[PDB]
């Protein structure tokens, strides 16, 4: 899932880039 | 009877009462980055944790007014993983980018690398100090749990099939079981210290357990997906049941109690065990071992370190 089991990497994001690919930023801030 | 639960939640470290876990929990401290990992020193009225973000284990004195933060350990590149051995008087960490696991003080001092090798994503650390041994997950390419000697020494394997992404871990002291919880295979299992007897308590449906504890009867866990804590029975699995929930990101948690350290005598004595600077507890006896910080030479009497 877009769920990263890295407690910063794909998981902590600012732009869609940050996440795994086909992933968004959510508006928290963490990838979703 | 359930006891206060204590958690990271990257932005602050919190308390909630698993008793009335519908009501707000508190603040412990904020104004964190990423606070991950935290544990405890009861006895002490210290509480620890690391923030993965500004690459440090801290700690803060619960039983003061004051709520001050004071570095205990810098520069570590990714601690996703700590425990307070409560009774040795010392601190352990998991770094997954340095791929280590370190001991130190309570205060930081006389760090020591105790093993480097065969790691790729070390996680979650689990002590049982009276017995000498620590246990620990590894979510990497070999994916694992092992336990060794508080020490440095016996590392072993004792967890290396179905699993893939265990990140919690905890002891039963009453029960003399580990139990530990698989993000990937959605499951919380148990067995014997060295691994035997392995069975399943909460068999599927756990989506992304991040962290696991126990009190009495009941275990408790995070979960990144649910953001909430979750408690079942730790025989049945039954009675699964959502404590606490619209948590910001919960992370490490504890049952907070003294009765998760129990009272045992240090096999150190009130010399330090004649070790010139680390006492550690280990699993062989004495039941201690000492030990120095990276790098330093122990001399044959097993004592004192070369100053
Ligand atoms: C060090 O802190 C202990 C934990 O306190 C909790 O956590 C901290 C971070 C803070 O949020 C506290 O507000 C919070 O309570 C503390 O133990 C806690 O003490 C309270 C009493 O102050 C206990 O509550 C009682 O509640 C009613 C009161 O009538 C009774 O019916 C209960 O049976 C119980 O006595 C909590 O149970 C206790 N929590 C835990 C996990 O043990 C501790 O206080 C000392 O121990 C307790 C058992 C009593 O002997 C107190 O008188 C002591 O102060 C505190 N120690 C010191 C030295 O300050
Ligand atoms: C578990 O309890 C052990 C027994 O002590 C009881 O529990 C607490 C409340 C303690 O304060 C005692 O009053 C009580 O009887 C405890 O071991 C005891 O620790 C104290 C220090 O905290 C030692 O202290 C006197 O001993 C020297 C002798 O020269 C004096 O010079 C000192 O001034 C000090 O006042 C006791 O000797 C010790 N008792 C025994 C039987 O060993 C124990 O503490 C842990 O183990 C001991 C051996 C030391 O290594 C401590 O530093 C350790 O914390 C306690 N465990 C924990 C984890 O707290
Ligand atoms: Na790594
Ligand atoms: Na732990």
């Amino acid at each position: 899932g877009c769920q990263s089991n890295h407690i910063l990497k794909h998981n902590r994001c600012k732009q869609d880039s940050d996440c795994l690919a086909g992933c968004v930023c959510g508006p928290n801030g963490f990838c979703g | 009877s359930a006891p206060l639960l204590l958690y990271a939640n990257r932005r602050d470290l919190r308390l909630v009462d698993a008793t009335n876990g519908k009501e707000n929990a508190t603040i412990v401290v904020g104004g964190l980055e990423d606070a991950a990992a935290v544990d405890f020193v009861f006895s002490h009225g210290l509480i620890y944790w690391s923030d993965v973000s500004e690459e440090a284990i801290k700690r803060t004195e619960f039983n003061k007014t004051e709520s001050v933060q004071n570095v205990v350990v810098s520069g570590l590149l990714s601690p996703d993983g700590l425990a307070c051995d409560w009774l040795g008087e010392k601190l352990y960490w998991t770094d997954s980018e340095t791929n280590r696991i370190e001991v130190s003080n309570l205060d930081g001092s006389l760090r020591k690398v105790l093993f480097w090798q065969e790691l790729d994503q070390p996680r979650a650390i689990a002590l049982d100090p009276s017995s000498g041994f620590m246990y620990w997950t590894d979510w990497g390419e070999v994916p694992k749990i092992e336990r060794a000697g508080m020490d440095g020494s016996s590392r072993f394997i004792i967890i290396n099939s179905e699993i893939y992404w265990p990140n919690g871990l905890t002891l039963d002291y009453e029960e003399q079981k580990l139990y530990w919880a698989d993000a990937k295979l959605n499951f919380i299992h148990k067995s014997n210290l060295d691994g035997t007897n392995r069975q399943a308590v909460v068999k599927g449906s756990l989506p992304h357990p991040f962290a696991l504890t126990l009190f009495e009867d009941i275990l408790y866990w995070t979960d990144w997906s649910t953001h909430s804590i979750l408690a079942c029975n730790k025989y049945t699995g039954e009675g699964l049941r959502e404590i606490h929930s619209d948590i910001f990101s919960p992370m490490d948690i504890h049952a907070f109690s003294q009765q998760r350290q129990p009272n045992a005598t240090n096999p150190c004595g009130i010399d330090n065990g004649g070790c010139s600077h680390l006492c550690l507890m280990s699993p062989v006896k004495p039941f201690y071992q000492c030990a120095c910080p990276t790098g330093v030479k122990l001399l044959e009497n097993g004592k004192t370190c070369k100053d």
